[PDB]
This record gives C-alpha cells, structure tokens and sequence, in this order.
C-alpha cells in the first residue's frame, strides 16, 4: 500500500561508512530530548490546573459581600434576594474575625470565620479536606474550633488540647477595653497543602453570637457562582438587589494570580522548546547534504531512466522525514512513563538534595502533580514533524538542480 | 601563507563551496549556539528586572541586618558605631526589633515594632502621608501606623490604640500578664506593598520591651542578596549576626529556585547545540579520508592533526557567545523602548529590565566549555587513527 | 482532724510589714530575672507589694478595683476582681473561707503543706504552704505545667497594725489613665 | 510564581 | 528507417579550464535495425555521444528531432516519459543501485512508469531468462560477480521494447562464453519487431557482428 | 653505501579479523646513485610496502634503521621529524587538497616543518616552475585535469630529498610521453647532490630502463 516516495527509501538509509553509527544515536537522542521535557512539561501544568480546581475553588466562597458597619439588620431579606438570581447556587453568612493563636512564646496571625457548619456543605466542600474524623457535633455549648495545618506544626499542638485565642471587643463608644482571651480547645485539624493552612480557621455561628454580645446578626454574606470565569459582572447584580454601594469584591482580585501564570507558561516554554528541535532539525540538515554527495552516482541512473526533478525533491524530503520519526516517536514513549509515573521520580530526587523543591509556604502546593492529556500530545507531533519539513525542503531542493553530465554515469 | 602549521589547515576549511547553500549548512553550528545564549540572557534580563523590583519594595524598607548581643540588649556604651568596622556596610544607626501585637477599639492584629530615630534619616521619611519624623517625642509614646495596618483596624488620625509585648515581659506573680502600653497615631505612611501592613514605627528611647540601651545597630548592605558571605566573616566578640532569612527567607528562596529552573530550561539549547558540532565532525573525517592521512606523511606529529579538529570546534563557540551576548544585550535593552508589540502585561506600567555585567559573562564562557568537550571524542577518532589502515 | 492548723493561727492577723525576695526558674534550672521589695497584706480585700531596686510595678486595691501603675512605659490602668484569673495561691491566703473547701487533702510531714487536686480545671497543679508558730505565713511559692518554678522567701518579720491611708492610689503627675473596668 | 501584585479593588 | 535526425551536433568539453570542442560536424544518424558500430577511442569523444543521445546535456549547436519534437527545444519535464519507453542506456561502469536485489532493478524503469503491478511482476521473471538470472532472483548485486553484474544492465535497459539502446561497451567486463549470447538474445528482437542498439566498442573484432560500420574520427560517426 | 638496513619482514595483515602471511621475506638495501624499481601484481603486497618502510606503521617483526635509530623501537613524537626531512611520497589517486591553492600545496611540507618565512616564495616556487606549471600558480585543483593533477603531487615531493624517496605509479593517470620528460629532470638531481628514488609500477615498460629491473613475486625479490 505504500507509494514509491516511501515505501522504496528505507533501503537507501542503510549505510555504514565507518564512525556513521555514532551519527544515528547523537542526531537520535538529540531530537528526542525536545520532546520528552516538552510532554512532562504541559502535562504537570495540567495537573496544576486540576488541583486548582478542588483544593482554591471548591474551599474558597466566590461572593464576598462587606457591608456598611451597621451590623446586618437586614440580613435575613438579603439571603433570598441573591438565592433567586440566576448564577448563583447558594449563598450563606459568614462573620469575619480576627485573632492570634498562641500556646506560650510563640504568635500567629490567624483568620476565624463564623459559618453554619449545617449550610456550609451546600455551596463549597470544607470537610472534604479534613485529615481527622472529628468533623460532626460542631454546635454550641461545646465551644470547638477546627483549624488547618500550617498552624499545627507552629503551635506544636494536637487534637483535644485548650488554646487560647483572641477576639475583638465589641463597643459601640470608642474607648478601650481589656482585652478577653477565651479558652477553646481544639476538635480537629484540616490539610489543604497550600497558603491556607496557617491562616484559616472556622468556627460554628452558634458560638460566634455570643462574642460580640449581639442576637442575629452576621457581619458578611457569601455565596458560590457556577460560572466561575465570570466573575466581574454576575457580582455587580448581588450587590444591588439587597442594598446600596457597599464594600464589595470577588475572587478575581485576590485569587486571580493562581489562575494566571500557568498559561503564561504555555506560551514561554512553546516558544522556548521549538528553538530546541530548530537546532536539532540542523542534525538533519548536516546528514542530508552528505546524503547527496556520497549517492551522487544513484541520482544519475535516475536521470537517465526517465524520472522528473519532482520525484528527486519527493525521495530526500521523505528520507528526513523518516530519520525525524525515529528520534520524535522514542521521546513520546519517554514521556509516558515519566509523565504517569511522576510521584516517585520527584520524591527521589529530594532525598539526596535535603531541601525538597515546590515548598507550600508560599507556592501553590506541596507535591508536583501531572495530568497526561492526549490532546497535546497530537500537537507535538505536527510541530515536530514541521520542523522536520522545512529543514529538508532545502537540501531535496539542491539534489534536484544538480547535471548529470558532469558526474559519471 | 600563515606562518602557524596549526591555523593554516583549517582556514580554508570553513568556507570552500561557491553556492550559498554550501557554506549555509557549514555555519550552523554556530546560529545553534547564537540562538541559545540569546534565549538565555533576554529571558533572565526579565527575571532579574522582577528580582529587582521586589529588592528595592521588600528588602529596601524592613532592615535586614541587625547586630544583636548575647543577651539580646546592646549597650550602646560599651560597642559604640566605630567598632563595627564590617565590610559591605555604609551606615551605622540604632535600631530595635521585636514582634507585638495591636489592640485598637475595633479588632485586634499583629504587627513588627520598629523604633526609629527621629534625628536620623529613614527610608520611610519620604513616604509618609503628611508625617514629620521629628514628632516622635520621648516620653509621648507616639506611634506611626501603616496604611493596610490601620485599614483593617479602624484606626483613623487621633485614635488610641494600645501595643503589648508578648516576648519580653515582667513575669508578675499577680497572673502572668504581658507589659502593655497605649499609644496615640499621628498619621499613616504610603508604600504601596507590603511593608505598611505590620510595621509600625515609634521612638527608640522606649521602655516597653525590656530596660536603657537597644538591641542592635541598623545595617544598610551594598548587596542584601549574599547575606551568606557577610554572616560567616570576623564577627567581634558580643555580637551576633540576624539577617533577613529569618523572616522573608523562604520568600526569595522561592525566587532563586525559579531562576535556576528557567535557566536549566533554556540550557538545552547549548546541549543540543554541542550536539550538533559531534554530527558535523563526525561527517567530516569520514569524508576528509585522503586529506587527513596525507598530512602524516608530511611528518605530522598526532598531537598537532588533533588541533585542527578542535579548533573547528571551538571557533563556532567563541564567535557564537560573542554575537549571543551582543545580540542579547540590545533585545533586553530595546525591548519596551523601541515599541510595545512585544507583549503587552496585564498592567503594562513600567515593566523593568535589569543587565547584570557579571550575569553575561560567566553566561558565556559556558557555552564556550560545552562546546570544547563535544569536539575531543571527534577529534580523537581522526588523530590516533592507522595511516596504513586508511582507504589507500 | 489538720484541717484546722491554718484556720486558727491565721485569724488573728491583720497586717505585717516585711521585705520579699523573687526567684523564677524555667526548665533548665537557671535564673533569667530577680525581684526584691516589701508587701503588705491586709486580710479581707485589700493587697499590697512593690518593687524598688530590680524592677517597677506600683499596684494597690481601693476595695472594688485593681490599679496597675507601671513606671517602666508610664501606664495606669485599673480593672475588677472578678475578671482576671482566682486560681492564683496569693487569694486563698487572704480569703479563709468555702472556697478553700472544695477537695484540698492537706497533709503534715512538719513545715511543709504542699498540696494538689485530683479534679481541676486551672494550670497550677502544687503549692506550698509554710506557716509559723505565730499565725504568719513564710512561703507561698507554686509552679505552673509549662516547667517554671518559683520561691518566694521572707524576711524582717513584724507585728502590728497599718491605717488604710496609704492603700489610696496617688498616681505621678504626667501618666496616663486607662479604663478597662467593664 | 515570582510575579506578586497586591492592588486590591473595593 | 531513420529514428532521430542529426545535423551538426558540434559538442565541448572542459579540460582544464579550455573549452576544447570534441565533437565536429556529428550529422549521422541509425537505422532501424541496421546495428551501429561506432568504434571510437575512450578520450576522443566516445561517451560524449551516450549522453547527448538520452539529453543529459545541451549540445549548443544544433536540434535532433526523433517524432517531431526537438530534445534541445523541449524542457526537463517533456523528455523524461520516452527515456523508460523508447530508450534504453547499457554502461560499463556498474552503474546500478547496490540496495535493491535483482528483481527489482530490471523492473527499476517499470516503478516510475507507474505501470500496471500486475504486468511489473510478470515483466520481471521473463526478462531473466534472456539473460540468464533465472538463480539470482532474489540477490544483492554486491555480492554477485563480474560476469553476473553486466547481465542485470542488459534487462535494465529493454523494458518496453525500445527502438535504439544506447549501449556503452557491454562486453569486456565478462568471460567470451556470454559475449555472443548477450547479443543473440539482444539481435533476437531485431526480428520480432524490428528495433536496433548502438554499441560503442574499442577494437575491431567486435566491429564485423554488426550489420552498419560507421567509424568515429573526430565526431564523424 | 648503505641506507635501510632491513632484515626479514614479517608483516601479517589482518585481513578479515584473521592472521595471514601475505608479506614475508622482504628484505632489499638501497643506496645512492641507484634507482631499484619493485615491481609486481596488483594485490601481491607492492602497494602496502609503500607505508611498512616509510614510517607510518611499523610490522613488530622487521625493524630498519636509517639514520642510526629503530623504526620499530620508536614512540609517536620521535617520528615526525623522519618524515618531512628526508622522505618523499609519491602517490597516484589524486591526494591533495582541494581547499588549497596550486602553490600552497606544494608547500605544505615547507609549512608542517616550520622553516624560514622569507623561504617559501622562492624554493616551493621554483619546484612548481620546472615541471611545467608556470601560469597556473593561484589555481585550484578542482578545476584541473588528470594530467595536471598529477604534476602537483611530483612538485611536493621534492622539496628536500637528500636521500630515500619513495614513489608509487607516476604514470596510468597519464600518458607515458610527458612522464618521461619528469623522470629526466627528477634524475638530474643525482650528480649533483646524491640521490635516489624508487618508483613502483606495474608494467615492463617504466622498470628496466633507469637503473636495473627488480621484481617480487609474493617475497621472492629476485629470479624474475
Ligand atoms: C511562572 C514563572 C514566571 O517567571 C518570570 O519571572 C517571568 C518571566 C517572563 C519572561 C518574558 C520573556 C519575554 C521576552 C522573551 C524573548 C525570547 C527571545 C527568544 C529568541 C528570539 O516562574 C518561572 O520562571 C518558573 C518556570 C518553570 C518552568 C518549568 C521548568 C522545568 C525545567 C525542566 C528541566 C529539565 C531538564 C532535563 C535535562 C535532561
Ligand atoms: C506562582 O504562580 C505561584 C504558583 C506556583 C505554581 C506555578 C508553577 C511553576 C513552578 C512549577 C514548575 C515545575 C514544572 C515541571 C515541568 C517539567
């Protein structure tokens, strides 16, 4: 089934002429290094996308609603008004605190919010992240507050010991007052393996209303959209429908560096990997032009037997094209096992390093994931193929202009 | 013509076919080794001009080096400012460092002391918001909030908040209680980043931590990047050395970590690019059969026919890192003076360039090195090779 | 059937003049700070010590509220009885009555009346007790769960009466006044 | 990554 | 009965930067079936004629028309569907391809034809029985002998009955037992159809096999 | 009279990965003023020999001794300096070096011994001026006939040749006429100095008319 521009140039690619192996495996591996840091490349910026997902968007409200500091008299209408708007699924009150955990000589910004642990399942998965089993009988009378991780290795504190918090004292005449240092213990700790570990805690709404002295007031409404790009417009429509200008956000001007500057990485290193196959198509280029000159006497049987210069440019370009199929198909089957098998390669490297690489103290996460897609793994293959393409077009330009006469035949 | 056997056998090597497409395939090489260097000094010219500006917004205020006793307090008497006598420092000032904790009529927050001198000049002085530096009066107990500090408090000009120690405090036997102090804003200060959301600036004759003398002298350094070098030379005797890492460590950690993982990832373009001088010599001596064996039968010494390969070798690594670093130098330099079609940023507002002078060189002089171990296993083949076993 | 030792000695004081010692240690078994002065203790609410060479603390009781002058920040500030903390041993000596009378097994070897609960909800596991032939009490030093130790010895014993006309709180001229009495 | 922006919008 | 139409094919020669003529005044043509013996000397001008017959080059000086279309006067592209057809080139130098075997390079012409598949695998087994290939079907010619190596370029050439084969020494690489049976099987389609070979020979024994004798002075076949 | 002291050769070549004697027995010594012309088949060893005695391999059987040194019992940097002072080599396929010039290739061997600077426009100029290559001076060797080609490879020969000078098929490439008339301006050289070259052919034509005829006939150098 195959033509004579391909089926018929296999055989003239075996030739040894004394150090012309070593040519086929540097020119080999040369191309194929392009392309397996270009499939694990893409695909751990997927996996990045992926944790994003579940671990930033799944635990974070979208809706972020500060009011005037008149606290929430009309907070019951307002739940309603935004629940019937369409874009937004749920919605639900929040308090915002400010405290500082402390055991004894050491200090941590802390950030407690007050949500009902009844209603917060409804609209983001908090205890869905959450190492221990203790995430029930969270209501008042016991006084519990479950906090993340990043604070438990600082406080060198577990589960069932009594911390000491702050709170802030709520006074309508502006003066100072003593401050109270309430006694709860801890009833759990959650793992989110990022930058809210060791500045999140959350405690029952319950148990936030007796520490202001008031009875039903929140100080914050949140809710959650379905589409969560569009988050410019579907939050100017909230705001409006329960009351006037007031202090408020989303999440695209805080949390929009995490969804940003991973696509900044789809354009740098495409860029950046293509050069590295443009140098490697100039190993092609070198083999071609020897390819010419040592079967220049093959060329002049052709002449004479009634071929076209059309059928001499079609032999030399399908002749690189098959030397660029054996070093782009070898880092493809390079790339998958390193690409699905990417947990004990990264954790190797860090035990004989000391310092482990991608610390979750001020990047994203912990661990490097990967998420193989066989999208792009189809548009390397056209891109290694048109670099292929265009560095052999010019030497099966240059085989076909060539007399025949001048040469023996 | 040349009087040097060595350079006269490869002269003419370089250029001997009349097309233009003979001697375009005989210099590629060297536009594979142009091409990385390029790519290896504009992209880093990006990533040094982001270093840059969080050098000058993060480690320009929120002072890096201090000179701690023993004991924590420094007798200002007993190691006066010309017995430091360091290196890499310009100016000596007392200063003192402690974390405390805010108590305003709204919240409460955290926040880093700093007591400055009202006499001496500060970095803070031309960013605060109609502040003088001389208001701070001893015995007044004044305070100088930052703007993201007294946002989230509530704190507006000519409220009273109240400061408490957590550290260094009098363990009274009536309840174990912290040494509180109340004091009074004169006004905020601007910065727009992240020092005015903790720092707080306030007289340095105060007696709220301990005491009266301070904890150390306010270091400015040359270069706050290589702390490693100043915190490991002739310290004098009670003192000790506390830099930044304490503090913002694993912060620019993360900066370094990202300029060597770009750096190793535009670093396979010399690879492949050594690469390349292995397939285009090894082509060569298979070819040059009859123009090789003919130069030991002039009385050639191997030694010398080793040269001739190695400096087609090394010629497109010299001429290649040159014209790399040239051609590197003036992209990173026009890139936002020319014009803006290059790229536009999300905010587009004086996005900075940095050209270090010693960055380009110790650049260069490895893609020099990689391209001199990719021509010796080459030029080995065509040196300790049988003159008799040649093909005639 | 010892259960009456301090509650017969201890009712016919008032007040006594003598001079204090402060002695903290942590867990490594080292002095970090020292504290001298006299203390002056009256029997039904009112309490009285300062400090004078190592350290400042000016503090006195009027009856309902808690002064706390210090010379150190130039700082007054005043609070109540009941919102701070009880448990301290300093109270009980001064109070005598049911809440002395929950649990607390005393036992006698001598001089020493070190005691402990079994069902508590503070931070203070011990204390002890040394009292005199008198009706005078000599130590009443205590430790806390986080390792830190502490003694308090006394010295130049006196026995008399003191008019309530110094307990006044007269603050310097120049300080500032703090109200955290809610 | 190494690029941080803090311009909050209320 | 003549085949192509000669008329001064004045060809040069660069021999050391001199552009010295080595052909004057060629103006003599074939006839069909009458075999060409043009004895002519190796320097003189000898191969000159075996590749400006086919069109490997431009001789300048004249046009040689063969059915009504000048070789000179037409492109690349227009004189490359009769060189497989009616042409036919028989050299001395062993110019055939050492990576296929010997089925396939006597059906070498019949691949670019783009023939039908079915009659390339018939045409292939009855041409090496002409010759004498009939064990060496499948074999690479590098291993084959000298004798064994010239009778692959005799069925190279005739594939789709050419009237003229340009044949350049055929014999004197082999033995005398295949001389005259090369040019038996060869003169045996001379009286099937009526086609003709020019041979170019160095002496004159092989000169009186030929029916024409045309002598090579200095072009002047 | 005696120049190359060679004993019996005992050269083994390998050929395809086995030990074989095809050059044995060769043993011949040579001298100024006489020209000995070894002859023989094309693939009998005569073209082998050409390497064994010139110093660009040595057989570990056989060792010849010049000027007063072992061939054999010599490293690689003392043998560089044998080679360019009083040896010539004479090839027959053309190698020389395109890259170069008619007159930078025949002062080549002026260029690898480092001599005089101000020597190279005179001496390498008036050895490609008696052969007959006036007016091709700057001319490459691409552009060249066979004849031609073969005329720079005598020219780079004799440059310095007190003594041993070893040639290989001077004729073949061309015709026989002008290859005569280098041979009589080549012999002139011998009652001046002293000298001597030997030449090796094939034919009976260019042996037996120098000095005397040799021959050897799978080692047997003599009975021909
Ligand atoms: C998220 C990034 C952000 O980095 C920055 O600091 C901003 C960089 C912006 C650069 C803009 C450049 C614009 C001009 C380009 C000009 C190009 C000219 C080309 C020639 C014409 O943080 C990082 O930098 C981290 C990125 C990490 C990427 C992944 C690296 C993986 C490395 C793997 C190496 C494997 C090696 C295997 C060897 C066998
Ligand atoms: C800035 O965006 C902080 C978030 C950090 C995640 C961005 C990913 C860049 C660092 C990871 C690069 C390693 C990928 C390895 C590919 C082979």
């Amino acid at each position: 089934p195959l033509s004579l521009l391909i089926g018929l140039r296999f055989s003239r690619g075996r030739r040894r002429g004394g150090m012309v192996s070593l040519i086929s495996v540097i020119s080999t591996i040369g191309i194929a290094l392009g392309v397996a840091v270009l499939i694990v490349g893409l695909s751990a910026m997927n996996g990045f996308e992926r944790e994003l997902n579940n671990r930033i968007l799944a635990v974070v409200p979208h809706g972020e609603i500060e009011a005037v500091d008149q606290p929430w008299t009309n907070w019951q209408e307002a739940l309603d008004h935004v629940q019937k708007v369409p874009g937004i699924a749920a919605a639900a009150p929040y308090i915002n605190f400010t405290g500082l955990v402390e055991s004894g000589a050491n200090l941590r910004a802390i950030q407690v919010k007050g949500v009902n642990p009844q209603q917060e399942q409804r609209l983001s998965a908090l205890p869905s992240f959450v190492q221990g089993d203790a995430w029930r009988n969270f209501k008042a009378g016991e006084q519990q507050i479950i906090i993340g991780k990043g604070v438990a290795d600082a406080l060198k504190v577990k589960q069932g010991d009594w911390v000491s918090i702050m709170i802030p004292n709520s006074n309508p005449e502006h003066k100072l007052m003593q401050p109270k240092r309430v006694r709860l213990h801890v009833a759990g700790i959650l793992q989110l393996s990022g930058q809210l570990d060791h500045s999140f805690a959350m405690i029952p709404l319950a148990d936030a209303q007796q520490y202001l002295d008031m009875g039903s007031s929140v100080s914050g409404i949140a809710l959650k959209m379905t589409d969560v790009f569009n988050a410019n417009k579907l939050v100017r429509d909230a705001g409006e429908v329960t009351n006037s200008y007031v202090y408020i956000k989303s999440w695209i001007g805080t949390y929009g560096y995490m969804y940003r500057d991973i696509q900044m990485i789809r354009a740098i290193m495409y860029l950046a990997m293509v050069l590295v196959i443009g140098v490697a198509c100039f190993n092609i280029v070198s083999t071609l032009v020897m390819a010419v000159k040592d079967k220049s006497g093959d060329i002049a049987v052709l002449r004479t037997l009634g071929a076209k210069d059309g059928l001499i440019r079609a032999i030399f370009v399908w002749y690189g094209l098959l030397a660029g199929l054996f070093g782009s198909l070898c880092g493809v089957i390079i790339g998958v096992v390193v690409s699905l098998q990417l947990t004990p390669i990264i954790e190797w490297i860090e035990k004989l390093i000391g310092h482990q690489f991608l610390s979750s103290d001020i990047y994203f996460i912990d661990f490097l994931p990967s998420e193989l897609h066989w999208l792009d793994v189809f548009y390397v293959l056209v891109t290694a193929l048109l670099l292929s393409l265009l560095a052999s077009w010019y030497p099966a330009r240059r085989a076909s202009n060539i007399d025949p006469a001048r040469v023996l035949s | 013509y040349q009087p040097v056997a060595l350079f006269i056998g490869l002269r003419y090597m370089r250029g001997r076919a009349a097309d233009r497409f003979g001697r375009f395939v005989s210099w590629l090489s060297t536009i594979g080794i142009t091409l990385g260097v390029m790519a290896l000094v504009t992209v880093l010219s990006v990533m040094n001009g982001f270093e840059r500006e969080l050098q000058n917004n993060i480690l320009g205020l929120m002072p890096q080096a201090i000179l701690s006793s023993e004991h924590g307090s420094l007798n200002p008497q007993q190691l006066p400012e010309t017995a430091v006598k360091l290196d890499g420092v310009n100016r000596v000032a007392p200063i003192t460092t402690g974390d405390v904790v805010l108590q305003s009529a709204r919240s409460v927050a955290v926040g880093v002391m700093l007591g400055i001198d009202p006499a001496q000049k500060d970095p803070l002085t031309p960013y605060l918001v109609n502040v003088k530096q001389t208001d701070l009066e001893p015995g007044k107990y004044n305070v100088i909030l930052g703007e993201q500090l007294a946002s989230q408090l509530g704190v507006n000009r000519g409220d009273q908040i109240r400061v408490m120690v957590p550290s260094a405090s009098q363990f009274t036997p009536m309840g174990r209680i912290p040494s509180q102090r109340l004091f009074n804003v004169i006004g905020t200060f601007a910065a727009n980043s992240e020092v005015d959301g903790y720092e707080m600036l306030v007289n340095i004759e105060d007696a709220s931590r301990l005491m009266g003398n301070i904890t150390g002298w306010r270091l400015w350094l040359d270069e706050p990047l290589k702390v490693d070098s100043l915190s490991q030379q002739k310290l004098p005797e009670g003192s000790k050395w506390q830099d930044w890492r304490d503090r913002k460590g694993e912060l620019f950690q993360a900066v370094r970590m990202e300029k060597n993982m770009m750096g190793l990832l535009l670093s396979l373009i010399v690879a492949v690019a050594a690469f390349n001088i292995i397939t285009s010599l090894g082509l060569m001596v298979m070819e040059k059969q009859g123009e090789v064996a003919i130069l030991q039968t002039q009385g050639l010494t191997p030694r010398q026919i080793m040269m001739v390969f190695m400096v087609q070798g090394a010629s497109a690594g010299i001429i290649g890192a040159i014209l790399g670093a040239a051609l590197g130098a003036l992209l990173a330099s026009q890139l936002n003076n020319l014009m803006p079609i290059i790229g536009v940023l999300l905010d587009g507002a004086a996005l900075p360039v940095a050209i270090e002078p010693l960055q380009v060189i110790v650049i260069a002089l490895v893609a020099m090195a990689i391209a001199l171990l990719s021509t010796l296993y080459p030029s080995w083949r065509a040196a300790a090779t049988q003159p008799a076993e040649a093909l005639r | 059937d010892a259960a009456s030792d301090l509650k017969s000695r201890l009712d016919k004081v008032s007040s006594f003049h003598a001079s204090f010692t402060q002695k903290v240690t942590d867990g490594s078994g080292a002095a970090v700070q020292e504290g001298q002065g006299d203390l002056w203790v009256k029997r039904p609410n009112l309490f009285n010590w300062h400090m004078t060479q190592p350290d400042e603390s000016i503090l006195v009781s009027d009856g309902k509220t808690l002064w706390f002058y210090n010379p150190f920040v130039e700082q007054a500030t005043a609070t109540w009885l009941k919102d701070a903390t009880g448990n301290t041993p300093f109270m009980l000596i001064a109070r005598n009555q049911s809440s002395d009378w929950q649990q607390y097994n005393i036992k006698q070897n001598g001089d020493d009346f070190v005691l402990t609960p079994k069902a508590s909800n503070g931070n203070l596991k011990q204390f002890t007790i040394n009292v005199g032939r008198d009706g005078t009490i000599h130590q009443f030093s205590a430790v806390e769960q986080d390792d830190q130790r502490s003694s308090y010895q006394l010295k130049s014993q006196q026995n008399g009466a003191v008019d309530a006309a110094k307990f006044t709180f007269t603050p310097p001229q120049g300080v500032t006044v703090d109200d955290q009495r809610k | 990554c190494s690029s941080n922006a803090k311009i909050d919008q209320l | 009965k003549i085949l192509l139409q000669c008329d001064n094919l004045c060809k040069r020669y660069q021999e050391g930067s001199v552009q010295t003529d080595v052909l004057h005044n060629v103006s003599f043509s074939v006839g069909e079936g009458e075999m060409m013996a043009i004895v002519g000397s190796s320097g003189s001008g000898k191969s000159t004629l075996l590749h400006l017959l086919g069109g490997l080059d431009t001789p300048t000086s004249g046009d040689v028309i063969f059915n009504g279309q000048p070789m000179s006067k037409l492109s690349s592209a227009a004189k490359a569907e009769l060189r497989n057809q009616k042409l036919g080139f028989i050299y001395q130098f062993h110019h055939l391809l050492p990576d296929f075997t010997a089925l396939e390079n006597v059906a070498m012409p019949l691949l670019i034809g783009k023939k039908k598949p079915a009659e390339i695998n018939s045409r292939a087994l009855e041409m090496l029985k002409a010759v004498g290939l009939d064990h060496r079907a499948n074999h690479r010619p590098s291993e084959l002998s000298g004798g064994e190596r010239q009778r692959v370029a005799i069925a190279r050439a005739l594939v789709n009955n050419p009237r003229l084969v340009l044949a350049d020494e055929p014999t004197g690489n082999l033995d005398a037992r295949n001389a005259d049976s090369i040019f038996q099987l060869l003169g045996e389609l001379n009286r099937l159809q009526g086609t003709a070979f020019l041979v170019v020979t160095h002496d004159l024994q092989l000169a009186k096999r030929m029916s024409r004798q045309l002598e090579m002075r200095d072009g002047r076949l």
